[PDB]
């Protein structure tokens, strides 16, 4: 009876996880975008940095 | 022509060596873990002693071979004397090399306890320290010149004393260690090719026995075909025989196998790795 | 998601032939190395049998070996089990399994405490 | 910047009496030889830590031998899941492992110890790794054959059509039908390592007691194997 | 009994996958197309750390990008400085085996695990000026996998169990404890907000783990094999996932599913840890092949290739403020990498 307790778990679950709101792809990836557009700039791998400034030369 | 032609074998055989022991300098120079290890040492200073061969012995004596005399005057001693303890720190290195192969195969666990980097550098040291006070002691003193060109007549005391200090007590201790070497090896081969056997059977060793005769046998026979005739003659000659240009010719061969001594002491995979990425040519 | 479905067996007589089935859904068939595994009732799991990439290497177990043909198809994404020659002393649980690595030639998938790469496998059952 | 160069002056002190604990540790840790003790729970492992001797996950022993230091690692209270942890343990010096044989037992336990040690061998990471095989409950064995049957020639049909090697040599007073079995189990687990061929470890058989107080000089001898071989491997002369 | 409770979930299942299949709207790379794509990049080894003795396992950047932890099979945990290659802290283990390493965001503690289900927190006041062991906990059947710290009072810890749970250091005991796993549990990435987290197991499949509630919110099974390492995007709306199939994976938690999977067919090697840069344009993959993938998360096209390892890259950490990126592998070398 132990198994049918953890199916009957797992039929608990995915009624937990079915039940949620789900945002469409493409509004998720344009504010993605909108995040590694703005924040480009102060990266010091995509852009690299002077040697004076960088504390590593 | 015939003057062209040994100077082109003459400096070839230069530029092989000195390229050679370059880039076992470098590869050691630039990685760390191809001087991690505690064997690795004794190369390096047969590398440095092979360099100090192709950069103090052979040119010099390249130019008076190919001029037919000797223009630098009171510079064949310090020659004489250089060659000598360049030749001898050579030799030990290679007994320094043959006793470490002896003591990592004989005892396995004794020698991570006993080979601390600190016995290696006073093996270096005796080796070197044997090789000045067989050189730049009776050279100086000049007590092999005085028997009664760059052409000294040794005498018999110094001749019999540095040619069996430099050649016939480190060849007998690298014959009874890889004659020992051999021992074991060829009872593990016995016994892997027992395990192969049995394989076999449950199914239903001479390849790699004689990769150890082909690696033994080539350590020991380049080394030892290359400096045994000059070491023939160098006993023969003061108690007679022999013309001067043979003498020459088997000189250069003495000091030819210098040469081939780090493609000999260099089949590492790690080398191999590492000459290519210092060479670059891969 | 990996999921595998183990398909025929059931209740059948000895001497009889019988064949499995395992579609194996949701990854890429020919990476993996691919087995059969049974397990008795009251005992533990046992290992059948195992197929390779190409499927040119092939071993069983001994108790058994010669009586079992395994077929992998690459293209119909299938691993089809042949059986003949019934044994009453066999009858059990069959169980459809995947080596966790690709490219690979061990598995370790002999744990009995839900594993989780194998099927929900198929009851057959041999009544003399 | 006089007290910067004074916080760099402690940096540098305590960077010295720290790398000179670790020299220290460096050569007490090159002293230590690592070994990784596998076995089934069938298998009698507890037995055999019992003599090497004479809740945690990890139990950890320390023996010494010739003045040469032995760290054996026993997995406990582990998950049978065993993939994911056996990482780790390449860095060992090398692998005991040690397989019970019952031949008068739910289920076959031998296919299981065959397919165990497959694993550890084809596997990847554990291909630089030696494995030292201990054949244990020789003399069950020896008790259990006569029973009026037998339980291997069952379990496989090449055992039907098996001879005793010539060159191997059994030990008075012992059946050549238990010998067969012996040997014939010593096959199987040697065609699997002969079948890999890499050449870069190889699996040394032994066969042991219940209460046996040899094994410890059988591990070192194996350890002195173990070593001189990949110093062979080393300079290249094998 | 069991056989309409595994129907039922299988139509739950299918229910699921027509919500996936309905919001996959379109894809990430098609509406990246018209993006400026960011070209090789080079990065190079401004400093190599030495003196470990045995493989570097795992190991934790501080958050003040200046001390690093390193935990190694030596028994020694370091506390290193960056910036001058110095030893500020050495720390002897109990346990040679170590599975991995915390650093605390204020620093007065670290974290050690290993094979011997036992997470050791370490005090740094040092009063007397010796380290000491401050607590052990016991609580895991499981070996320790990945431990890691949301603040000084509760550490979160990843057993080899398939369980997972939220430890109070004061009390010693276990807050909160989760079992939702079938397969064992390598390794878990907390949120910069500290509110979820995400595990990766064994099974193919990565949950997202509500703290405070304590209980799973989303399952992710895209994957093929065994999941590695899991890493947060940093704005905590996105994670990262490494593999054994040779294949990162890139999920959402709004939209539920996959958004991008990183694959190349010359390098079928296995995915050991995954760290994002800081604008998180950038994901940084240590390969099993001696070398470390620098991804365009965007475009998926390897930039740049850290291959100055000799053995292979065990796990990959970067700064909070970007500035380089330590790997440490199994040959004992820690390298910082910059760009
Ligand atoms: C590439 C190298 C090996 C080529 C070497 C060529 C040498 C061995 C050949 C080429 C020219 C040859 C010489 C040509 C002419 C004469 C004159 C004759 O009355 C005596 C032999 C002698 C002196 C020859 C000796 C051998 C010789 C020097
Ligand atoms: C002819 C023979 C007897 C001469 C022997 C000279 C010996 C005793 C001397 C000369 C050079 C010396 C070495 C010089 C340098 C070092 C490096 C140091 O970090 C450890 C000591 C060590 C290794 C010395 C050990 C003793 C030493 C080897
Ligand atoms: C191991 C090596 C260095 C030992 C060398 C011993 C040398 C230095 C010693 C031993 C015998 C000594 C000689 C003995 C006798 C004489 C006669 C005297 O009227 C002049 C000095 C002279 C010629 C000595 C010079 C130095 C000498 C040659
Ligand atoms: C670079 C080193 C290793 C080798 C060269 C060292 C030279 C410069 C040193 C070492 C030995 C020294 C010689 C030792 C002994 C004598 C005998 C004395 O009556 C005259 C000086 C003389 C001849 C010395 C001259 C200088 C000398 C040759
Ligand atoms: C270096 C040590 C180990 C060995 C030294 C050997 C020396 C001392 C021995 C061996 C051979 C001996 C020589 C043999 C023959 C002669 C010819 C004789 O008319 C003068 C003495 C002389 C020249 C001997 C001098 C001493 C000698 C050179
Ligand atoms: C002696 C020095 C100067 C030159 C060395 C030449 C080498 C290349 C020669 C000399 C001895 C030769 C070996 C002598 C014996 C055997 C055993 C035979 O079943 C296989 C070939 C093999 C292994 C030979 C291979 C080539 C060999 C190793
Ligand atoms: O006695 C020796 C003489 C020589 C060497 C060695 Cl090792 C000796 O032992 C080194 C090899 N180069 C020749 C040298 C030499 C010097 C003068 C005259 C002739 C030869
Ligand atoms: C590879 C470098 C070797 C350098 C060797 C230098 C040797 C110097 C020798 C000086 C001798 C000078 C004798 C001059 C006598 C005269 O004036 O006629
Ligand atoms: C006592 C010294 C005698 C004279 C020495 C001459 C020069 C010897 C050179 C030895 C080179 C050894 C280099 C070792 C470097 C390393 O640790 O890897
Ligand atoms: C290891 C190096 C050994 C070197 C041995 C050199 C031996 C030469 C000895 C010279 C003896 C000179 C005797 C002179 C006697 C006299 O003054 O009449
Ligand atoms: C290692 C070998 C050493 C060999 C040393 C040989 C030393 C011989 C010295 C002979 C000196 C003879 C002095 C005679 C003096 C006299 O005429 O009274
Ligand atoms: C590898 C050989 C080692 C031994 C070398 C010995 C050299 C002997 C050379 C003999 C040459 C004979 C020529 C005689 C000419 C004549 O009759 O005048
Ligand atoms: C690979 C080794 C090659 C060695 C080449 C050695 C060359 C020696 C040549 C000797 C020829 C002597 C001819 C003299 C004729 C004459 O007496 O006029």
């Amino acid at each position: 009876t132990a198994s049918i307790a953890q199916a009957r778990k797992l039929v608990e679950q995915l009624k937990m996880e079915a039940n949620i709101d789900r945002i469409k792809v493409s509004k998720a990836a344009a504010d993605l975008m909108a995040y590694c557009e703005a924040h480009a700039k102060e990266d010091p791998l995509l852009t690299p940095v002077p040697a004076s400034e960088n504390p590593f030369r | 022509s015939v003057r062209i032609l040994t100077a082109c074998f003459l400096s070839l055989l230069i530029l092989s060596t000195l390229l050679g022991n370059t880039l076992v300098c470098a590869a050691v120079i630039r990685f760390r873990h191809l001087r991690s290890k505690v064997t690795n040492f004794f190369v390096i200073s047969l590398a440095v002693s092979d360099l100090l061969v192709a950069v103090l012995v052979m040119p010099w004596k390249a130019v008076a071979e190919i001029a037919g005399f000797w223009p630098f005057g009171s510079f064949c001693n310090i020659w004489v004397a250089f060659d000598i303890m360049c030749s001898t720190a050579s030799i030990l290195n290679l007994c320094v090399i043959s006793v470490d192969r002896y003591w990592a195969i004989s005892s396995p666990f004794r020698y991570e306890r006993k080979m601390t980097p600190k016995a290696a550098f006073i093996l270096i040291s005796v080796a070197w320290t044997l090789s000045v006070l067989i050189s730049f002691i009776p050279v100086q003193l000049s007590w092999h010149k005085a028997k009664p060109n760059c052409d000294s007549s040794l005498s018999r005391t110094y001749a019999i004393s540095s040619s069996v200090i430099s050649f016939y007590i480190p060849v007998a201790i690298m014959i009874v260690t890889y004659t020992r070497i051999y021992r074991i090896a060829q009872k593990q081969i016995r016994r892997i090719a027992a395990l192969e056997r049995a394989a076999v059977h449950a199914k239903n060793s001479f390849k790699r026995e004689t990769k150890v005769l082909k690696t033994l046998s080539v350590i020991m026979g380049v080394f030892v075909c290359c400096w045994l005739p000059f070491f023939i003659l160098n006993c023969i000659l003061p108690f007679c025989c022999i013309d001067s240009n043979t003498f020459d010719v088997f000189v250069w061969f003495g000091w030819a196998n210098s040469s081939l001594n780090p493609i000999i002491y260099a089949f590492n995979a790690d080398f191999r790795k590492a000459f290519s990425t210092l060479l670059g040519c891969y | 998601q990996v999921q595998l479905q183990e398909s025929g067996g059931g209740l059948v007589q000895p001497g009889g032939s019988l064949r499995l089935s395992c579609a194996a859904s949701g990854f890429t068939f020919s990476n993996y190395k691919m087995n059969w595994v049974r397990q008795a009732p009251g005992k533990g799991l046992e290992w059948v049998s195992d197929i390779s990439q190409s499927g040119a290497s092939i071993s069983y177990t001994g108790s058994v070996k010669g009586r079992f043909t395994i077929s992998r198809d690459n293209a119909k994404n299938t691993l089809y089990l042949q059986m003949n020659s019934l044994k009453p002393e066999d009858t059990a649980v069959y169980y459809c399994a995947r080596c966790p690595a690709p490219f690979t030639r061990d598995c370790f998938d002999v744990t009995s405490t839900t594993y989780a790469y194998r099927g929900q496998g198929t009851q057959v059952t041999v009544s003399s | 910047t006089e007290d910067q160069r004074n916080e760099e002056k402690a940096q540098r002190e305590a960077n010295k009496k720290i790398e000179k604990q670790l020299q220290k540790d460096k050569q007490v840790y090159r002293a230590t030889h690592r070994l990784l003790l596998l076995g089934a729970g069938e298998s009698g492992k507890s037995t055999i830590v019992k003599q090497m001797r004479i809740t945690s996950g990890i139990f950890e022993t320390k023996f010494q031998v010739d003045k040469v230091n032995f760290h054996m690692f026993d997995v406990g209270a582990q998950r049978d899941e065993r993939r994911k942890w056996i990482q780790c343990f390449n860095d060992v010096t090398a692998i005991i492992f040690v397989v019970a044989s019952s031949s008068y037992n739910q289920t076959n336990r031998l296919q299981e110890a065959l397919n165990l040690f497959k694993s550890i061998w084809n596997n990847r990471w554990l291909r630089t790794i030696s494995v030292i095989l201990f054949l244990n409950k020789q003399d069950l064995l020896a008790e259990k054959v006569l029973a009026g049957k037998s339980k291997i020639e069952d379990y496989f049909p090449e055992f039907a059509r098996y001879t005793t090697p010539e060159d191997a040599t059994p030990e008075p007073g012992e059946d050549p039908r238990v010998t067969r079995a012996k040997y014939f189990i010593r096959d199987e687990f040697l065609r699997i390592s002969t079948a890999s061929g890499d050449g870069r470890h190889y699996c040394y058989p032994h066969f042991t007691c219940s209460v046996d107080t040899e094994n410890i000089r059988r591990v070192f001898n194996d350890c002195r194997d173990i070593i001189q071989r990949m110093h062979l491997r080393q300079y290249e002369l094998l | 009994e069991l056989d309409q409770l595994r129907q039922e979930a299988e139509q739950l299942k299918n229910q699921i996958r027509d919500a996936r299949k309905a919001c996959a709207d379109a894809t990430l790379s098609q509406i990246t197309n018209n993006i400026d794509p960011v070209g090789r990049i080079q990065m190079r080894t401004r400093r190599t750390l030495r003196g470990h003795l045995a493989k570097i396992y795992a190991m934790h950047w501080g958050t003040d990008s200046r001390l690093l932890v390193s935990a190694s099979q030596d028994g020694k945990l370091i506390i290193w400085d960056s910036y001058t290659t110095n030893k500020v802290h050495a720390i002897p283990l109990r346990s040679s085996w170590v599975m991995t390493c915390a650093y605390a965001p204020s620093g007065n503690y670290v974290a050690c695990g290993g094979l011997d289900n036992i997470c050791s927190i370490y005090n740094l006041k040092t009063r007397e000026g010796n380290v000491r062991v401050s607590r052990e906990l016991a609580g895991h059947t499981g070996y320790l996998s990945c431990c890691r710290f949301l603040d000084d009072n509760q550490i979160v810890t990843s057993s080899g169990d398939t369980t997972c749970a939220l430890w109070d250091i004061e009390t010693g005991q276990q807050t909160t404890t989760f079992t939702g796993h079938t397969g064992d549990v390598m390794s878990l990435s907390l949120a910069p907000d500290t509110r979820l987290f995400v595990s990766g197991a064994c099974d193919a499949s990565a949950k997202l783990w509500d703290v405070r509630e304590g209980m799973c919110r989303q399952t992710f099974t895209g994957h093929e094999s065994d999941i590695n390492a899991i890493c947060f995007f940093p704005n905590g709306n996105a994670f990262a996932t490494g593999s054994d199939d040779a294949t990162c994976r890139l999920f959402d938690l709004r939209a539920d599913q996959e958004l991008m999977t990183y694959s190349h067919d010359n390098i079928i090697c296995g995915i050991t840890s995954v760290s994002f840069s800081k604008s998180g344009r950038l994901l940084l993959a240590g390969y099993d092949d001696f070398n470390c993938n620098v991804w365009d998360a965007l475009k998926a096209d390897r930039a740049g290739v850290l291959a100055g390892h000799d053995n292979r890259v065990s796990c990959l950490g970067v700064t909070d403020d970007g500035m380089a990126v330590a790997t440490g592998s199994w040959d004992s070398f820690l390298k910082i990498w910059n760009g």
